[PDB]
RNA sequence: GGCCCAUUCGGGUCUUGUAAUUGGAAUGAGUACAAUGUAAAUACCUUAACGAGGAACAAUUGGAGGGCAAGUCUGGUGCCAGCAGCCGCGGUAAUUCCAGCUCCAAUAGCGUAUAUUAAAGUUGUUGCAGUUAAAAAGCUCGUAGUUGAACUUUGGGCCCGGUUGG
């Protein structure tokens, strides 16, 4: 079953909530993995990399297993986690959990002209972590994407269909490669374009429009 | 600043530093002051050929241990002398003297840790015939 | 040891068929039927 | 001495060689189709990367500018006449979003198949290679000639083959003279 | 298997799988009367008669721990062991040597060697490196070379005539 502990988990659960994008513009703290699941049930994920990893306990090498797991839509949502475990099979099925734990949205826009639908990026990107840095770039019609094959795969699961990329540094520890072209897609909702210039209005929270539901006892 | 000339006039600095310190690249060196030639055995060339002194055999020292057969040879055009390696009659039964052979290089750099040691060449072919015919059987060797 | 020269052409195991037609062969044999070793997979094994 | 003779090469191979994912999308194209190596697919996405850069640079210049306007019309006037843009798609922009495929099925091998005169598509490339399929009068047997689009309806069989024609072959014929003659004796 | 008649059969539609299970059709590699070609010829285009179950009218080079697609397979007393660009695999039976079988890649091999280009932001104008990793001269005056603050006619009014959204 699936009781809700949390109070945002109250309200999803009684179908308040229909989209996800009240989550995002009231940018909420999420903390229960069930709440993604019923709101993005098209959600699915591979698995990256698996790597077992030793302590010297004891001078007993108990051996952990890392791995590095990526979900995603084909829509614009992503998500990456990773998690060491004692055995091989727990440490992807928790690391799964953190993924779904961390989804984001990602501005899609076009190149040149406005026919249709958005297919590359708005702007140029980047996101620097450990000491790689990761560069995205728009591209027409055609041009698919160009990237390592560890990073045209994360942005399948996002749903670029054309982007040009360059990268600098050591990109051959890829838990931090992939760290930071998750950087480089999640700030395309954050340049201030010329469009997005207009004033709004300030709407109001669902936390407490239904205030005396997703209460407690 | 960048420890380098920005202004607009500046050009003949830009051009006369990168080739004053263009000389620690390594194979720059090399091809300017033409060190082929005047050390290297073949002179600047793919193949050579050579006249067989005698059969050695030499051995690998550390972690690796077993009896790599290699020969003597002296080149026409130069006369000067190399060891060359034949490939893999680990059978220990092809020692040929007094004979015509064509060298070439390896694609060469290695790990002599385990001291597979210091030879630099190879041989394609013996007397008029390749060294696989002979060793897959399709040719044997010419003589009357 | 070398070739016959007689082969003038005026007046153990079958036989595979070579060309656009081998790579109909191919074709079938992984991509219109399965071998699988219990979901993991290890197509085109080892006797066992 | 002379004049030299021009000559250009027509595919280029990939820079990357055993990765799995691409061997596979290339196999599923050559059971379709039927067709002998790698090569041939390598050939039409070479002709297709030129075709992609040349529209992707038209575009860059401006609107009405008159290089825009003659050398663009005439691209996009060549790919429907012969048959691989939609008559609706008669935009500059719709050419960047083609693909590999919508030259392939214009190819006499596969024009034939569609058009009922074989049983499957390896029936088509050993049909036109013997000498039986003739668009217009002209007999052909090049399994990639990419036919025009006004000249689809023309394709029968040959007015010298035995299928839609004249005598039989060096079989039937031989046959015929192991058992009529046979019939006495 | 398969869609369905399914009662359950088979009622249809399929797809293979194989059956040294069986049938008939197509054709040019090759040969060769003629004609055409050509300065004369040879060859390519055209064409009498001839020309296959094709088992023989028989595709080949390189690999099957990793990079990098492909094996948990049997045989050596280590017949015929360093060992495959670089990490390495041998000390019997090897998940790499030597061979048999089955698979993979390109199909006319890019197989090996030597130069050069991309990869290389490891020559850096675009565009690198400052303490501890290669790397700021013992210290101030001073050639050539490079680089050098702000300011001197703005604004106002009327009127014709362009192609674009219209």
């Amino acid at each position: 079953g699936w009781v809700p502990v949390t109070k945002l988990g109250r309200l999803v659960k009684a179908g308040k909530i229909t989209t996800i994008e009240e989550i995002f513009l009231h940018s909420l703290p999420v903390k229960e993995f069930q709440i993604i699941d019923t709101l993005l049930p098209g959600l699915q994920d591979e698995v990256m990399n698996i790597k077992p990893v030793q302590k010297q306990t004891r001078a007993g090498q108990r051996t952990r297993f890392k791995a590095v797991v990526v979900v995603g839509d084909s829509n614009g949502h992503v998500g990456l986690g990773i998690k060491t475990a004692k055995e091989v099979a727990g440490a992807i099925r928790a690391g799964i959990i953190i993924a779904k734990l961390s989804v984001i949205p990602i501005r899609r826009g076009y190149w040149g002209t406005n026919l249709g639908q958005p297919h590359s990026l708005a702007t140029k990107t980047t996101g620097k972590c450990g000491s790689v840095t990761v560069r995205l770039i728009p591209a027409p019609r055609g041009s698919g994407i160009v990237a390592s094959p560890a990073v045209k795969k994360l942005l399948q699961l996002a749903g670029v269909e054309d982007v040009y990329t360059q990268s600098n540094g050591k990109t051959r520890t890829l838990e931090n490669t992939l760290k930071a072209a998750f950087v480089a897609i999640g700030n395309t909702y954050g340049f201030l374009t010329p469009n997005l210039w207009a004033e709004q209005p300030l709407p109001v929270s669902p936390l407490d429009i239904y205030s005396d539901e997703a209460s407690a006892q | 600043g960048k420890g380098k000339p920005r202004g607009l006039n500046s050009a003949r600095k830009l051009r006369v530093h990168r080739r004053n310190n263009r000389w620690a690249e390594n194979n720059y060196k090399k091809r300017l002051l033409g060190t082929a030639f005047k050390s290297s055995p073949f002179g600047g060339s793919s193949h050579a050929k050579g006249i067989v002194l005698e059969k050695l055999g030499i051995e690998s020292k550390q972690p690796n241990s077993a009896i790599r057969k290699c020969v003597r040879v002296q080149l026409i055009k130069n006369g000067k002398k190399v060891t060359a390696f034949v490939p893999n009659d680990g059978c220990l039964n092809f020692v040929d003297e007094n004979d015509e052979v064509l060298l070439a290089g390896f694609g060469r750099k290695g790990k002599a840790k385990g001291d597979i040691p210091g030879v630099r060449f190879k041989v394609v072919k013996v007397s008029g015939v390749s060294l696989l015919a002979l060793w897959k059987e399709k040719k044997e060797k010419p003589r009357s | 040891m070398a070739k016959v020269h007689g082969s003038l052409a005026r007046a153990e195991k079958p036989k595979k068929p070579k060309g656009r037609a081998y790579k109909r062969l191919l074709y079938t044999r992984r991509f219109v039927n399965v071998t699988l070793v219990n979901g993991k997979r290890r197509m085109n094994p080892g006797p066992s | 001495p002379r004049a030299p003779r021009t000559y250009s090469k027509t595919y280029s191979t990939p820079k990357r060689p055993y990765e799995s994912s691409r061997l596979d999308a290339e196999l599923k194209l050559a059971g379709e189709f039927g067709l002998k190596n790698k090569k041939e697919i390598y050939r039409i996405s070479f002709q297709l990367s030129k075709i992609r850069r040349a529209a992707r640079d038209l575009l860059t210049r401006d609107e009405k500018d008159p290089k825009r306007l003659f050398e663009g019309n005439a691209l996009i006037r060549r790919l429907v006449r012969v048959g691989v843009l939609s008559e609706d798609k008669k935009k500059l922009d719709y050419v960047l979003a083609l693909k590999v495929e919508d030259f392939l099925e214009r190819r006499l091998q596969t024009q034939v198949y569609k058009l009922g005169l074989a049983k499957s598509v390896h029936h088509a490339r050993v049909l036109i290679t013997q000498r039986h399929i003739a668009v217009g009068k002209q007999i052909v047997n090049i399994p990639s000639f990419m036919v025009r689009l006004d000249s689809e309806k023309h394709i029968d069989f040959a007015p010298t083959s035995p299928f839609g024609g004249a005598r039989p072959g060096r079989v039937a014929r031989r046959n015929a003279a192991r058992k009529a003659e046979a019939s006495g004796e």
